[PDB]
């Protein structure tokens, strides 16, 4: 079919668009034979040429038009691979951040969109690390922060409360002390929208972690003859101080959280007092 | 305003918040169960929120 | 009731906002128009009361 459309190489429509470009764009989308027609990226990020590279030197304009038609049809994974083939790392991580953002806090289910998008992002991350490919520092920092947040929510949903706490402490996204609140509110202004959209769920998960550690401390009845009572009172005071820092932070951020989120944060603190 | 609005819940007229006054209808056991659960959920929470407001102020 | 039990307060407000503010007055008006000198059905009176409880809470 591509041999026949090459006769249209000099033909233009009434708008001046190339008829060859149009027919090839329809052909690639209908056949779904992207790697064969348009070529594929290797692990080094060299492009293996497709069938179309025989006919034109401007394969990049073709791949971008096909990618835009795939995006408009809702084929976002294929559109991301095609924009990447259009030699755009920056675009890969930008689109992957947009795709990961709504699924970060979700519970992992077998065959879920979250698990598929996570596995896609991990495969991109492993390959870009092995090839030494870096996008723009802003986009790249957002991408790895979304991956670390997926790990935080995996450990949280697995019930590994102490490991999920160590991850959120390392990420420095939320204040774990009253003194850190102003610094973190200032830092919040520099986060991307993809991270800001997840902040309500991060605060709820972090507050649930603190509340569950507090319940474990109170439910450990007095039957271990040998732990000094002062170390328990000090740890209770610290968890309540951390919980207060999260609420003070949630109230100071220039971001309108859901009314249910703020109500649940305050309700968990009242149950810790 | 918060104090007034939480008192309108805690002091809701004629037998209290989420309680039927008219018993001359068929019993919906699913509805009556859900209302009792919401009372156990919402009323302690409202009391703790009001305590928190009054204590911090 | 389901949204309140699930702590989805914003979803419960969105449902509450779908109900027109005149809905209670309209229920009384329609009952009066049916030429019934009787009190409202116990179901509808309890449903009005339940709605006012949810309003005060939201």
């Amino acid at each position: 079919a591509l041999q026949y459309f090459y006769f249209l190489r000099n033909e233009k429509d009434n708008q001046g668009e190339s008829m060859f470009l149009r027919c090839v764009s329809e052909l690639v989308i209908e056949s779904r034979e992207f790697d064969m027609l348009l070529g594929k990226l290797e692990k080094d990020g060299s492009r293996k040429p497709g069938a179309i590279d025989k006919f034109t030197r401007d394969t990049k304009t073709i791949i971008n038009k096909v990618a835009s038609v795939a995006e408009n049809k809702g084929l976002f994974e294929e559109a991301a691979k095609l924009y990447d083939l259009a030699k755009n790392p920056d675009k890969v991580l930008e689109l992957t951040n947009k795709l990961l953002s709504p699924v970060v806090s979700q519970i992992s289910a077998p065959q879920s969109n979250r698990e598929r998008l996570k596995n896609m992002a991990l495969a991109i991350a492993e390959r870009y690390k092995s090839q030494g490919v870096s996008a723009e520092k802003s986009i790249n920092s957002t991408f790895y922060l979304l991956l670390d947040l997926i790990t935080f929510f995996d450990e949280y949903h697995a019930g590994h409360i102490d490991l999920s706490f160590d991850v959120i402490e390392r990420l420095k996204l939320v204040p774990l002390s009253q003194d850190s609140v102003e610094e973190r509110v200032a830092a919040f202004r520099n986060f991307s929208d993809e991270i800001r959209h997840n902040l309500s769920e991060i605060l709820l998960a972090t507050m649930n972690i603190l509340f569950t550690q507090y319940k474990r401390l109170k439910g450990s009845g007095p039957t271990t003859l040998g732990r000094p009572q002062r170390v328990q009172e000090d740890k209770d005071s610290v968890l309540r101080s951390q919980a207060r820092a999260l609420i003070t932070f949630a109230g100071m951020i220039p971001y309108r959280m859901s009314g249910d989120t703020n109500a649940r944060l305050v309700q968990m603190e009242v149950l810790m007092n | 305003d918060v104090k007034e609005k939480i008192y309108n819940v805690l002091l809701f007229v004629d037998g209290g918040w989420m309680v039927d006054v008219r018993e001359d209808t068929e019993e919906d056991p699913e509805r009556s169960h859900q209302m009792v659960l919401l009372r156990r959920l919402c009323l302690p929470m409202m009391c703790f929120l009001l305590h928190t407001v009054l204590h911090n102020t | 009731r389901k949204f309140l039990a699930s702590k989805k307060h914003e979803a419960a407000k969105e449902v509450f906002a779908k109900i027109p503010q005149d809905s209670i007055a309209e229920i009384y008006s329609q009952w009066e128009e049916q030429a019934m000198d009787s009190a409202l059905p116990a179901e509808d009176d309890n449903a009005i009361r339940e709605h006012l409880c949810i309003r005060a809470y939201l």
